[PDB]
């Protein structure tokens, strides 16, 4: 222990830094973006301002959000999706202008690592879908469905179709409708994140 | 009753 | 377009096939001889004594 | 580049106080543990003080403790009750301690200051060795206790001081060689006897050689061998 | 030679000692080795630490009942053992109160919790709780002394200091914890019925009422007899009954320690799977 | 037309299969019958590296067999002193999403890269003391999954764009690129001779390459799912791969086939890392079942279990001198067995 005492001193001095950095980084709420190509995730992440992972972070009402857009990873998601196992909530987007994203939603909500995460669903491109329905019946994209042909019911039907893919009671799909022209996304995200934080904290203590 | 007085749990 | 890809795949397969080969028994014997020669130098299969163990 | 400039020294009446300061730049000083090494005007080096990174552990020499206090990117040696024996030249030295590190790998330009028990003593057999360029030379150093610790690291350090310049490390841990030093130098020994070997001695490698240990504090130096042309 | 109440108290004390020691040792070892120290398990690890200490010190008082006094040990033990026992019991009670407060805070202020509910703050609060327990349990250490004054050894301390210490003990260790726990759990269950807790209000309400009922029935007899003994002099039928049931009250107050791990630490489904796998 | 090319390719594949079957005189287990077993190979946790806070994804031993570098998704890469269990370097990363790390055989540079499509290079011996980024190997399309060193200049990397690439750290340009895979290439292992290297890809096939020429030499099939890790036999004449089919296979370069397949009906978890011993007698293969098994490489029989992790192991590599067997796992703890 001639100078190894100084080695132990340095080891402790940087272990303290590791602990402090981890505690400081634990204050952030990790979020994960998902969706099809040109499904409106870009505009909703740009509304808050600020080819691998494109991280976008913003502070809203004393909460620090971290958004991970993984659209650049044009590879097999099976080998890297588990890196996001600790994400607080999954933000999933579907464009209503186009059924193509149903398989993706089923894969995400039935995935082993995401059995306890809350998928905050967004229905963007509201006005485009409304004008498409007003021009042509909504049954074009859903040949099976033959119910009333109106926007106010077609939107509810598509929301029910997307929500039917859930198979667990521990997760709640906080659906919402967006027109890519309103700043209401932040409030919906904030409310959903508060609810998920409450649920996770209660589950940790055994009260839930 | 003297024995009944002697007993005293170690929490009073 | 795909014709060039097929030709390249055929050429790669031919190049991979052109390699010479030996009996698998020779490879097994080589692996066995290598393991036998360095058996005394392996501190895992025979546990290291605490005198020579650096983690003791 | 790495620079360790310092000032604050000079002539001072005895019994007063003075604050010699060392300025650091070009490196992450916050993770470095600065020492303080002094040499008498006509003698060898003498260890003075030491402060670790983060101000963790602070030491002083036997003839130092009580009147010396050691404390951005600036190392302070606040000094008080100055006696006539304190006059020397003080060097600002950096060092970092981890596995395979190079303690005492850089020395400051130094400052000039003038005044109007169970330690591991180190001595050197010869204090003068004449030599000619192109011929191998050798310097020797011996201790009073074995430097070979249990883990096998013999904390014996070798230093070279060219005339009119700050000392530069040549061999650390009695077997390794620092960065930037040509491969001519070498160091070897066993327990208590240390020999510094130089092959194909160039003219520029002339100067006095100092011997240091780092097994325990204080870090008593040697008498120094003046390999002169 | 004995009374049925005394032998029943001794038997239940022994059963409580065995069961609580086994359970608390199991949970403490699992949490300290096979589990990490998260922001949620930190309270339970501290709570089971005090409960395990109280359970381990219990047989010493059980032997005292079997020996019917006659302190065989020295003055140091006669001064230290009561302090250790009371410190463990009050640490357990105050940790239960702290857990209830944490459960209320993680519901009535999720925004604040996500920022400042770090692990270090949890250790800080637990340490403050332990300090409060030690400050409250110092007087039993100070005022206890070993005497003989007879042919047999006696370990003792109506005296005014005894009255003051028992009143402040009653207040601090039973009324504030009970009131805080009831208020916090009632506020939680009032928040649950509003919105977003449809999946809840079935397990949560049952757990809350079970915990409050267990704590109340376990700590009411203790301070009840403590107050009755002070307010009623000996040499009376009521005083004799109070003296007879004091040992049963102590046994139940110690049985609270054994009950605590089976209601707080073992409640977690994730922990239960971990305990079963590591069993 | 293309039909003729397809028929020629099918004929060539049939010829390859016939040639490979011709050289299969006998199985490895047939020859290795008369060798005494290793018995119980039980090892104990001699050290524990409790310094990480999130999942640990890689751990590569230094050249001196005393410094271990561990890459974790907490945002830090830490170089561990395996003897004193001290931390010698905490390297704050740029992108927290990392999937591999490497320790240079010279002991000067540490490479760490991942989901940012950049294989960063770190300089441990900077004269300023603090570790600084010397180069950023930008240019990949997919995520980088494995990086290894040949010297302080040439670094070979494998990514998810089905391509491996030999780089030049001094210039930052892809000196050589490798193509031929059809899926994500997840694992890489440079040979002891540093002239060959094999890569495991998500196409359930393992391909060998030559570093100098840049042309694939051989291909190996047999795995029913993606290969998650791979490593050379220390003699350089064989290599073993671990796929997500809960099987470990052994392939011989001079035999161009599979030697032995390590399997057991009890285990169905996904293998995430494999590594041999110094003498090639033990193949310590990780698993997704929270425990790392130990396989007798010649007898294809288990010798012991290295259980003790609370989560799935992500990396298991022995030292150069073969004195210890480090492990890393998702539980943020690195355990040193012996």
């Amino acid at each position: 222990s001639a100078e190894e005492r100084a080695a132990l001193e340095r080891s402790k001095a940087i272990e303290k830094n590791l602990k402090e950095d981890g505690i400081s980084a634990a204050k952030d709420v990790k979020l994960l973006l998902l969706g099809a190509d040109n499904s409106g995730k870009s505009t909703i992440v740009k509304q808050m301002k600020i080819t691998g992972i494109v991280e976008t972070h913003f502070t809203f009402k004393n909460l620090h959000f971290r958004l991970f857009d993984v659209g650049g990873q044009r590879s097999e998601r099976k080998k890297w999706i588990h890196c996001f196992e600790d994400v607080t909530a999954i933000i999933f987007c579907v464009d209503l202008s186009d059924h193509e994203s149903l398989m993706l939603f089923d894969s995400i909500c039935n995935n082993k690592f995401f059995i306890d995460t809350s998928i905050i669903l967004f229905l963007n491109k509201k006005d485009l879908f409304g004008e498409k329905i007003k021009k042509s019946p909504l049954t074009i994209c859903f040949p099976e469905y033959t119910g009333p042909n109106t926007y106010e019911d077609a939107a509810a039907y598509i929301q029910a179709q997307f929500e039917s893919k859930n198979r667990s009671p521990n997760k709640e799909i906080y659906c919402h409708m967006t027109c890519a022209t309103d700043t209401n996304n932040a409030q919906v995200i904030f409310d959903a994140v508060t609810d998920i934080i409450i649920a996770n904290n209660l589950r940790g203590c055994g009260l839930y | 009753q003297h024995r009944r007085d002697h007993v005293l749990g170690l929490a009073r | 377009a795909s014709i060039a890809q097929a030709r390249k795949l055929v050429e790669q397969l031919k190049m991979e096939a052109n390699i010479d080969r030996i009996k698998v028994s020779k490879a097994a014997a080589d692996l066995m001889a290598y393991c036998e020669a360095h058996a005394k130098e392996d501190p895992l299969l025979t546990p290291v004594p605490a005198s020579e163990n650096p983690f003791r | 580049d790495v620079q360790l400039v310092e000032s604050g020294g000079g002539l001072v009446q005895p019994g007063g106080s003075r604050k010699l300061s060392c300025s650091a730049s070009g490196f992450a000083f916050s993770s470095f543990g600065m020492h303080w090494v002094r040499q008498a005007p006509e003698k060898g080096l003498e260890w003075v003080a030491y402060i670790s990174s983060g101000s963790g552990t602070i030491y002083y020499a036997d003839t130092v403790k009580g009147r010396f206090t050691i404390s951005k990117n600036t190392l302070f040696l606040q000094m008080t009750s100055l006696r006539s024996e304190d006059t020397a030249m003080y060097y600002c030295v950096r060092s970092i301690y981890y596995y395979g590190s190079s303690p005492f790998d850089f020395w400051g330009q130094g400052t000039t200051l003038t005044v109007s028990g169970s330690d591991i003593v180190m001595t050197q057999a010869t204090s003068s060795v004449p030599v000619t360029p192109g011929e191998s030379v050798s310097i020797s150093c011996r201790s009073s206790k074995s430097l070979l610790h249990s883990n096998g690291n013999t904390y014996l350090y070798w230093f070279l001081q060219r005339p009119g310049q700050s000392p530069q490390l040549l061999i650390y841990r009695m077997s390794n060689l620092a960065s930037g030093v040509p491969d001519r130098f070498s160091g070897s020994g066993s327990g208590t006897a240390f020999t510094l070997t130089i092959s194909r001695l160039e003219a520029e490698d002339v100067g006095v050689y100092y011997c240091m240990q780092h097994l325990e504090y204080p870090l008593t130096f040697g008498a120094g061998t003046k390999l002169e042309l | 030679l004995f009374q049925p109440q005394d032998i029943a108290s001794m038997v239940i004390l022994g059963l409580t000692c065995l069961l609580g020691l086994l359970g608390n040792g199991l949970v403490l070892w699992v949490a300290g080795v096979k589990m990490k120290t998260t922001v949620n398990t930190v309270w339970f690890l501290h709570l089971t630490l005090a409960d395990f200490l109280c359970c381990l010190s219990l047989p010493f008082s059980l032997a005292h009942l079997i020996l019917q006094g006659h302190w065989p040990y020295g003055l140091f033990l006669c001064k230290l053992i009561p302090s250790i026992i009371i410190l463990n019991m009050f640490a357990s009670v105050f940790l239960l109160t702290a857990i209830s407060l944490d459960r209320c805070l993680i519901v009535h202020k999720p925004i604040w919790c996500q920022n400042h509910r770090n692990v270090r703050t949890a250790f800080a609060i637990c340490g403050c709780v332990w300090v409060v327990a030690f400050v409250m349990c110092v007087p039993v250490f100070v005022y206890r002394d070993l005497f003989i004054m007879d042919n047999r050894s006696i370990c003792r301390y109506v005296p005014t200091p005894l009255m003051a210490i028992t009143i402040t003990r009653l207040v601090v260790g039973f009324l504030v914890p009970f009131f805080i726990m009831v208020i916090c759990y009632s506020l939680i269950v009032f928040r649950m019925r509003k919105t977003n807790f449809t999946k809840s209000r079935n397990k949560t309400f049952r757990v809350a009422v079970a915990v409050v009922t267990v704590f109340f029935i376990c700590w009411t007899p203790y301070h009840l007899v403590g107050v009755l003994l002070l307010i009623t002099d000996p040499e009376s039928s009521l005083g004799e009954a109070v003296m007879s049931w004091d040992h049963m009250s102590i046994a139940l107050a110690s049985a609270n320690s054994c009950f605590n791990p089976f209601l707080y630490a073992l409640l977690g489904k994730d922990f239960r799977k971990k305990a079963r796998q590591s069993i | 037309e293309l039909d003729q090319l397809r028929q020629e390719a099918e004929q060539l594949k049939n010829q390859i299969r016939d040639a490979r079957k011709a050289c299969a005189d006998a199985t490895l287990s047939q020859i290795t019958n008369n060798i005494d077993p290793v018995g119980r190979i039980q090892m104990r946790t001699r050290r524990t590296l409790r310094g990480h806070l999130a999942k640990i994804y890689a751990m590569h031993w230094g050249t001196d067999s005393r410094l271990l570098v561990s890459a974790s998704q907490d945002g830090k890469l830490i170089i561990w002193d395996s003897y004193t269990t001290n931390k010698v370097h905490a390297i704050p990363l740029r992108s927290s999403w990392v999937m591999t790390c490497a320790y240079a055989p010279s002991g000067n540079y540490v490479a760490c890269g991942g989901l940012d499509n950049i294989c960063s290079i770190y300089n441990l011996k900077t004269r300023e003391g603090n570790v600084r980024v010397s180069r950023e190997l930008a240019g990949h399309t997919g995520y980088l999954s494995c990086c290894r060193f040949l010297d302080d200049n040439q670094i070979v990397t494998s990514s998810g764009d089905t391509t491996c690439a030999l780089w030049d750290i001094e210039t930052g340009q892809q000196t050589t690129t490798f193509t031929g895979h059809t899926g994500d290439v997840m694992s890489l292992s440079l040979a002891p001779d540093t002239r060959l290297f094999v890569s495991g890809a998500c196409d359930a096939s393992a391909k060998l390459w030559d570093v100098r020429e840049g042309m694939c030499r051989q291909t190996f099939t047999g795995h029913e799912s993606d290969i998650n890790a791979i490593c050379f036999f220390p003699n350089g004449n064989a290599f073993a791969t671990g796929s997500d089919d809960a099987t470990c296979r052994l392939f011989d370069l001079r035999a161009d086939q599979e030697l032995m397949t390590y399997s057991h009906d009890n285990i169905i978890c996904g293998i995430t890392s494999v590594s041999f011993s110094k003498s090639g007698r033990l193949l310590l293969a990780g698993y997704d079942d929270f425990n790392c098994n130990v396989w007798d490489a010649l007898k294809a029989d288990r010798a012991g279990v290295l259980a003790g992790h609370d989560n799935r192991v992500s990396c298991l590599g022995v030292t150069d001198d073969g004195m210890a067997v480090a492990t890393g796992s998702w539980d943020s703890f690195l355990k040193i067995w012996n």
